[PDB]
């Protein structure tokens, strides 16, 4: 009961403030079940960045020891950011249960996290090295790649 | 931990939410929650998706729904603004006095 009594707080609080822009909720299945431990995000580029005008999806899977342990953060298959596995998911300090989390942080500061994390990539966290490459040994063709994926995910 | 005597089979969510979460407990944004799956929400917040599927939950019998609502079940409500937040234990039960027990249904242990 831990995580679901959070994770009700975490909805309710959501709802009454969150940043412009980003969406965050339970998923709901074809069954009609609407389910808590799994959340459909959208995350939105910055403006005056090159991910500007896109609307990033990004699926957050809770498990039964949250928030002792953190969910996992998983834009699309293929998603192109140096610190996102092919898989989708997503690398970020805060979401490393050995070291960086902790129970506190909130689902707002997360994917807030996240968005900084798209025009700030990490470089010690390389995960993809498609875009670790890019990014490193040719920013110009990264600039590319960027803004030609913002095109894909608009509003 | 409130106790509700109800027909799971006979009554649908919308008897529920209107004749005890909104009347008695005085919840006007509730969430409703059957362990991890949102039965019903509302607000002029929630997308069109969400809003048809909670629609279909309230006339839906509360032992057909998509988490379906049984004897023994345990309910959490919560309200979006107020603080209240309350467990409910339901017990099934058949049939009700017609004049005692008009609204076909009884709320325990509530002040």
């Amino acid at each position: 009961g831990i995580a679901r009594g959070r994770l009700a707080e975490e909805r309710k609080s959501w709802r009454k403030n969150h940043p412009h822009g980003f969406v965050a909720k339970p998923e709901t299945g074809q069954d009609g079940t609407v389910n808590l431990m799994v959340w459909h995000c959208t995350i939105p580029g910055k403006a005056g960045t090159d991910w500007e005008g896109g609307f990033f999806p990004l699926t957050m899977h809770f498990s039964e020891d949250y928030p002792s342990k953190p969910p996992k953060c998983k834009f699309p298959q293929g998603f192109f950011h140096p610190n996102v596995y092919p898989s989708g998911t997503v690398c970020l300090s805060i979401l490393n249960e050995d070291y960086g989390w902790r129970p506190a942080i909130t689902v707002k500061q997360i994917l807030v996290g996240i968005q900084d994390l798209l025009d700030t990539p990490n470089p010690a966290d390389p995960a993809q090295t498609d875009g670790y490459h890019l990014f490193c040994q040719d920013p110009v063709e990264y600039k590319k790649r960027v803004k030609l994926q913002s095109k894909q995910y608009p509003a | 931990p409130l106790v509700l005597e109800i027909n799971t089979r006979k009554s649908k969510l919308r008897d529920l939410v209107d004749r005890i979460v909104k009347t008695k407990l005085g919840m006007n944004l509730p969430l409703i929650m059957h362990g991890n799956s949102l039965l019903y929400e509302v607000g002029d917040d929630l997308d069109d998706i969400m809003v048809a599927n909670y629609n279909a939950n309230l006339e839906k019998y509360l032992s057909e729904l998509p988490s379906p609502i049984l004897n023994g079940s345990i309910l959490t409500v919560e309200d979006l603004q107020q603080e209240l937040s309350c467990k409910i234990n339901v017990k099934h039960r058949e049939e009700f006095d017609e004049e005692k027990e008009p609204e076909g249904m009884v709320l325990s242990g509530w002040t």
